[PDB]
This record gives C-alpha cells, structure tokens and sequence, in this order.
C-alpha cells in the first residue's frame, strides 16, 4: 500500500517538470490539438504544482 | 537513345546544378545563346545525353528546377546562362519551406507535386529509353530535403528499373545553418536508406579547409564550391559522356561498389588540387595522382578514413597515360597499407581510364570510394538527435502540422540499427 | 510575393513607421512626391520595390502601412509634414478621445468604438496584395493607445488569420528610468495578450540606447530621432533578404520557424552592429570576427541583462553588406570555443547565414556613417528573465495596497485580471527557470 502511495507520488513530481511543457498557448501545441483533445489524464498533469 | 534526366531541388541544389550546366556547356563548346560553338569530335555524337535535338541545331538543357520560393529562379535566370533553360520547368510555389521538412512535405508537397510529376513524365516519354535520374539537392532546408526524397520515392515507385543517384549535402556540427538541421537530417536519412539506390556525401567545411590549405585562395566563396562539385560530377559522368578504352556506367559502379543495400554511401574526391602559383611547377605522373587520391588531405571529408578499413574503391582516370602503372600502384598499396582495407576481400580498387582528356586540363582523375569514415558522422547525428528529442525541443512546429512523434522514434531506431550494423561490419574479422 | 503589412499604433509606433518609410524611400531612391522625377540624372531605383511599395498605372508609389492613433495631435503633426503627398489621408485615422497611458478606457470604452473601420482598412490592404507572410505591428507598452488597442486588434487578427505570422515590436519600461508611473499597469495586461495570442515578441528599452549612444556616438544631447533611426536600421537589417537577394536569402518564415523553440519562449535578444558615429568609422579596421564578438557583449545589447547569468538555447545570425563566408566561418569557430559564452548542454550549434549583396546606405544629416557591412543577432537566452521578475515584483508591491486601481474599477473591468496576469507571469518565469536548468 505504501508502494501504491509511491505510485500516486509518481504522478506529482511529473507535474514538476512538464509544467514547462504545457503546450496550449497560441491554440497550437504538441500533445493537444483541435483533433487530439484538451488536457486529459496525461495532459491534465502538465499544469499542476511545483 | 540512352540519356540521363537531371533533376533540381533546393537553392544550393539549384545553384550547383546551374554551375554544372555552365561548366558542361563551356567544356563542350556551347555559346550562352544556345547554338553550338564547339570544335571537337565527340562533342556532337553523344551530346544528346543531357541535351535534346531541336531545329537549327539549338540544343536545350534537360533539367527540372523544383522549388518553393520564387526568389531563386529570378537569381539563377539573371546569370550569363540563365536564359538557355526551359522556363516551364521552373515550378516554384508561393509559400517558402521555412527550413521545415514536415511542413514542406505536407503543405507544399501536395498541390505542387503534380506539376513536376507531369513534366518529368513528359520528359521521360519524350525519349526512347533511359538509364537513371540525377538529383542534386541539399539536406539544409525544407526545399531540397523536403521534396527531393518524395520525388525520388515517386519515380522509384513509377519506374523501378532506374538509377537513383544523388549528391545531397551532409551537415556538420562545426558549420551549421539550421537550428533544426539534425531533425531534417534524421528524417532524410531514413528515406535515403529506404528508397534510394545510392548517395554521395557533400560537406562544405571540408572543401573550405581544402581550398584554404591547398588552393590558397584570397576570398573563397560558394562559387568555388560549386565549381569543385561540378568538376567532381563531370569526372563522374565522363565515363558515359566521353567513352574511351575502358568505359563504365553508373549502374555497374552502383552494383560493384555497394556490398549491401543498407550501405550505399560513398566518398568523392578529385586529384589535382593545387595553388595558383603551383600550376606552372608540377610533374604530371601516376604516383603523384595515386598519392593525392589515397591521402586524407585531398579528400573532401569532414572526417578521417584512417580510423576504419577501406571497403570498396574505384579509381576513375581521365587522360592518356597507361594501364600497367595503375595496377602496380594498387598492388603495392594493398601490400604495404594492408591494415587500411578489408583483408577478407582482395582487390578492392577498380581501374577505369577515360582516353578523352577534359577541356582546359590535360590530366584529371576523380576518387569514388566507400571508406569507413561516415560512422562518426552517423553516431554524432544520433547523439545530437537524442539530445534534442529527450526534452522535445523545437517540436511544436512539427506537431502542429499534423504528423505525430512516432516517426522520430522509428527513425532513431533505424539509425541505431544502421550504426550498429556499420560498426559490426567495420571489424570484419576473417573467422572466430 | 514577399509582401507584408505594417501596423503603427500610438505616437511611438507612428514615428517609428515614419522613420522606416523615410529610410526605405531614401535607400531605394524614392522621391517624396511619389513618382520618379529624376529624368536628368538617375541615382538608382531599378529594383523590386513591390515588397513594401506599390506600382500604379501612372508611375506612383503607395505605401502599405497602418497609421492609426487616438490623439489627433500626432496625425496632425505628421500631416503638416513634408511627406503628406506620399501616403493617403484615409490611412491616418484620427480620434476624439485618447487613452494616454491607460488600458481600461482604451480597451473597453474607446477601443471598441473604432473597430469596423480599421478592420475594413486592413482587409482592403490585404486584398490589394498578392502574397502575405507576416505583419509589422509597432506599438508600446507604456502608451495606453499602444497597449489596449494593440491587444484588442491583435486578438481579432489572430482569430481571422491563423496561417499568417504575427510579429511584435514595442518598448520596455526600463527599471532605472521611466516616463510615467502606470506603465507596469498596462504592461502586466499586455504581456499576457502578447504571450498567449502571438507568435514572436521583440523587446527593447531606451536606457541601453542612451548608454550605447553616449559610449560610441559620444553625444551629450540625445534626441528621439536617433532612437528611431537605430530601430529603423534594425528593422531594415531584419527584412533585408526580402527587398533584395543574396547568396543565402533568409525570409521571414525561414528564421521565425527556428526563432521559436517553444511558443512560451519567443523573446529573442536583438543586437545591432556596428553602432558607431562618423568619426568612429574612419580609422577603425572593420572585419566580421571583431563585430561578431562585440555582438555578444552586454554593453552593446539593447536589453540591460548580463548574458553570463544564463545561457543560450537558440541563436539567429544575420548579415548585410560585403561579407565573405570565410570570415563567417572563422568567427563561428572562434565563438564555439569561447569559454565566456555559456550555452546549454543539448544544442551544440545553431545559427543562420544571411548574405546580402546590397550594402547599407546612409542618410544626409544622420549620425550613421558609410559602413561596408552590417550585422544583426537574434539569440534566445534565459538571462533576460530578470526583467519579468522585476516587473512582477513592482506589480506585487504596487498592487498590495491597490494604488491607482479605483480608476480601472470605475471604468469597468474585473479586478481579477491582475491576479491571473500575475500567476501567468509567475508560471512563465517558472518555465523559463526550468528550461534554463540543464541536466
């Protein structure tokens, strides 16, 4: 269960780095597109804490 | 009869093609007007390889210029020989490539490609039987690399039984012109190894070093590079343009020179590279030419062949000397420098002498060989590509076009496979 | 073909456009009347003037630019000038009320009144052209006209044309010297709009111009004219391969594609050279290596930032004049091995080669001398992020007690606009920091 907690912890330090890869500006990014969705379980994490 | 269709791509490709056309016109004796002012014998019989028969003896060039920017045709047309080509072939778009391979291939590679396919199909149908297609471009930009690969793929799909030879420009970390140049190079190498017969490596920095340390020119410029590469291709093509005693063609070279299709890269080079004041003091002989074709100082490589083993070599000569000297020189070279070529395969050098000397020079000899000297370029390209792709920099531009990122993944996997193959064939041991 | 439309908002934008147009006419031999009266002695002009000017049926040149301003005084000042016979009065839109360093009025109660007219003007101008690549929007962050109106117009131009380049040129409030007090009030709101709705933004200040002019030109009595001349020379150098040709033409798209590593980070560092006076251009041997090395000196930068605090990610190299490739290669070899210059551990090299055969010209009465060649640099480094940090600190200290905020409240705007602007700037600074951090 502490391992599962680590797995949950393995989601937040991700938000540390890919905060700078939030590719949404100019309505033209990498992960997102008018055809490939708005921040989602992968891309929702690109906006979170430091 | 047996003719060669020439193709053009990229501003550097366009300028080098124009320089080559000017050089061949001058050597075969064609006035800038379009008539014939030559005074030779073989310059009329096989002259139709690159020209076409028309009324009044006015031969026309056979080369299609493909581009995305209209500013290049204006520049190349204002030259002393820009009024001799076919304006119909100057197929240029309205939007520039922006040094983007994906954007140039997708946006500027859909609605403009049809015209160039139509014109090249018309040119092929105009002749009776053909051999291959020559395309001179550069990997530095979205113009040469962006559509040259697509055109080669299309012509291979349409006409499989043709020669795909090209002289694309390899990049250099020391001398760069594009920030995303590694991306374009990685994308282009995949097509070069998947849908291309053969390819010759071209480096500007090495030619600059060659001229600076041997030619001793005051102000070397791109015109000098174009002259040198034009002379290189002229020496390459003189095997069929001017038949001699032991003539050859491109396909026999491509078969005898390429052991495996995955490795079709070569190493060009020309022998007599001297300074202006050294032209009146020189000894025209075989051993000097052999030393200048064997040494690493004269080749146009931004690398060192001595780090590996020679794989296959062709010595193409152009003059009236002998036959015994070439073979004895090769024999004593293989005997002495036994640790520079593959011992498993003897006689890795091919003899070829053109009895017809070039115009303006009496002795000329080019070097076409495939030495183990591109592996460092490949590995450094792979390393820099991985460095850029780790954090995915300059990637939004390509993603916004529509193409995904898996293409980069498969491309780098292919590069890793190719470099592994190259390195484990470099140490070609005899047995266990 | 390679044709672009210039946009001039505010007094600074209008005067900058005037300087650019007069520079173009003097460099191309275009007479102020609009036709070619040089029937006795010709002095040039047989070139491709279609990029900026237009050819009529009678041999007349019509400039292609947008001169919009609120305060009619600037329009009148230009109108009474000697170049009134060149442009058209329909291109100089007057106004009753002016923002004058205010965003709320200029974005809500003044901006939304003159919209259809300027949109119809720009639509007509675009239809008059054949090929469009980008725009030349000239404004300022301090001026209220150049902030609210620029923002509201570009927010519509972006949604009306997604395939066209959207550049930016304005002035930064210097941390040391400033003209007004409410400058960061407008800046904090303009930066968000320029970041999340534009592609590239160029930023400069005036203190650096003062320092470089007093250091090289050695003038005790500066004036705005030389400030505009420097910017005009910069712009002409940037768009040099469009009006003319060369060994390696560098169009707008060709460089702007690589100048944006991430559309977060689209704030390059321009550096013009040589910036010297007449006496500074006679007994001084000029080569390429020396000026290229001088380009990286912080003293010659138009932004007050030490490059040694950070490192470079992307670099754009330009030239103009009789430049030899061997000198360029030697300079590249010199700088790639320089230990003082810092760079990331992932980009071993990046730059461009723009060779222009046409040398830069001179102006009678100006301060620039006749230099055989010119050079411009557009690099991207994280050391410039301090300016946004200082701006954020100033905004925080001046927003805690809500200084001069009740005016904007009464004008009509939601007071959170400060909060999300602050957090967007904080996130952008965080991204800049993270990018500047190597492995």
């Amino acid at each position: 269960k502490v391992l599962l907690e680590r797995e949950e912890k393995q989601k937040d330090y991700q938000a540390r780095k890919m905060h700078y890869l939030l590719s949404t500006k100019q309505i033209s990014g990498i992960y997102n597109s008018p055809f490939r969705e708005h921040p989602d379980p992968w891309e929702l994490r690109l906006q979170k804490a430091k | 009869m047996r003719e060669i269709v020439h193709l053009q791509a990229g501003q550097c490709g366009n300028q080098i093609g124009a320089k080559f056309w000017e050089v061949i016109s001058d050597e075969h004796g064609i006035d800038p007007t379009g008539t014939y002012h030559g005074d030779s014998d073989l310059q009329l019989e096989r002259i139709n390889v690159y020209y076409n028969e028309a009324t009044g003896g006015k031969y026309v060039p056979r080369a299609v210029l493909v581009d995305l920017e209209p500013g290049t045709m204006d520049s190349v047309r204002s030259g002393p020989f820009g009024q001799i080509f076919r304006p119909d072939n100057f197929v240029f778009g309205q939007s520039g490539a922006g040094n983007n391979w994906a954007k140039g291939h997708y946006t500027e590679g859909a609605e403009l490609v049809d015209s160039v396919l139509d014109v090249v199909r018309k040119e092929a149908e105009s002749c009776d039987c053909l051999q291959g297609f020559q395309l001179t471009h550069s990997l530095g930009g979205g113009t040469g690399s962006g559509m040259g690969t697509l055109l080669i793929s299309k012509i291979r799909e349409e006409y499989p039984d043709r020669i795909m030879n090209t002289f694309s420009v390899v990049p250099s970390p020391k001398v760069s012109d594009t920030v995303v140049e590694p991306y374009n190079a990685t994308l282009s190498v995949h097509q070069l190894v998947e849908n291309t017969d053969e390819t010759y490596c071209i480096d500007n920095e090495a030619l600059y070093d060659i001229c600076f340390r041997t030619l001793k020119l005051t102000t070397p410029t791109y015109g000098d590079l174009n002259h040198l590469v034009s002379a290189t291709m002229s020496g390459v093509t003189t095997c069929l343009r001017f038949p001699g005693q032991l003539n050859a063609d491109l396909r026999k070279l491509a078969v005898n020179m390429v052991p495996f299709p995955r490795l079709h890269f070569f190493m060009p080079g020309f022998a007599p590279l001297t300074s202006r004041g050294s032209q009146q003091y020189r000894a025209l002989t075989v051993p000097e030419l052999t030393q200048q074709m064997f040494d690493a100082k004269n080749m146009m490589a931004a690398c060192d062949p001595r780090h590996g083993r020679y794989l296959t070599v062709a010595a193409v000569f152009r003059g009236r000397m002998s036959m015994k000297e070439v073979d004895e020189q090769m024999l004593n070279v293989q005997n002495k420098n036994s640790s520079y070529f593959v011992e498993w395969i003897p006689n890795n050098v091919k003899t070829a002498v053109c009895d017809i000397p070039p115009r303006g020079l009496k002795m000329s000899a080019t070097f076409i060989g495939n030495s183990t000297a591109i592996q460092e370029l490949f590995k450094r390209i792979s390393e820099q590509f991985t460095a850029m792709f780790r954090r995915k920099a300059f990637l939004h531009w390509y993603t916004g076009e529509g193409m995904d990122e898996m293409e980069f993944t498969e491309a780098e996997s292919n590069m890793n496979d190719l470099v592994s193959e190259y390195q484990q064939y470099q140490d070609a041991t005899a047995e266990e | 073909m390679r044709e672009c439309i210039s946009i001039h908002v505010g007094q600074a934008g209008v005067q900058i456009g005037n300087a650019c147009w007069e520079l173009y006419c003097l460099e191309h031999g275009i007479q102020p009347d609009g036709q070619m009266p040089s029937d006795k002695t010709i002095g040039g002009g047989d070139d491709s003037f279609n990029t900026f000017f237009s050819e009529t049926g009678a041999g007349k040149h019509v400039p292609r630019a947008v001169f919009v301003d609120l305060e009619p005084t600037v329009v009148d000042e230009v109108r009474t000038g000697t170049y009134r016979q060149l442009f058209h009065p329909e291109q100089l839109i007057t106004g009753k009320e002016d923002a004058a360093n205010n965003y709320a009025r200029g974005h809500y109660t003044i901006g939304k009144e003159i919209v259809d007219l300027v949109l119809d003007r720009i639509r007509k101008l675009a239809d008059l052209c054949t090929g469009l690549q980008g725009f030349l929007i000239f404004h300022s962050f301090g001026g209220g006209t150049g902030s609210g109106f620029a923002s509201l117009l570009m927010e519509r131009l972006s949604v009306d044309y997604g395939k066209k380049s959207k550049l930016e040129f304005a002035i930064y409030p210097a941390p040391q010297v400033s003209t007004a007090v409410v400058e960061p009030y407008n800046s904090i709101l303009t930066t968000h709009t320029t970041l999340e709705h534009s592609d590239c933004a160029f930023m400069v200040d005036n203190e650096a111009i003062y320092d470089i002019c007093r250091r090289n030109l050695d003038i005790e009595r500066p004036t705005y004219t030389n400030l505009n001349r420097l910017i005009g020379q910069i712009v002409s150098s940037i768009t040099a391969s469009l009006r003319f040709d060369g060994a390696l033409n560098v169009d707008l798209t060709e460089f702007q594609t690589n100048l944006v590593p991430y559309p977060r980070i689209h704030f390059p560092l321009a550096t013009y050279a040589p910036v010297i006076s007449a006496e500074k251009a006679y007994h001084e041997q000029l080569s390429v290596a020396e000026i290229t090395n001088a380009c990286f000196e912080p003293a010659n930068q138009m932004v007050k930032c030490d490059p040694r605090h950070g490192k470079y990610m992307a670099c754009c190299m330009l030239y103009r004049g009789d430049v030899v490739p061997k000198d360029v290669n030697a300079a590249i070899a010199t700088i790639k091995t320089k230990r003082t210059i810092q760079f990331v551990d992932w980009c071993p090299t990046g730059f461009k080669v723009g060779i222009n055969y046409q040398p830069p010209t001179v102006v009678p009465g100006g301060d620039l001398a006749k230099v055989q060649r010119a050079v411009c640099m557009l690099s991207n480094t994280t050391a410039i992020a301090e300016a946004w940090a200082r701006l954020d600190h100033k905004f925080d200290l001046m927003y805690a007690k809500r200084a001069f905020v009740h005016w904007y409240v009464g004008e009509g705007m939601e007071e959170g606009e400060f909060s999300e602007a602050r957090e967007d700037l904080a996130a952008l600074e965080k991204d800049y920091e993270e990018v500047g951090v190597d492995s």
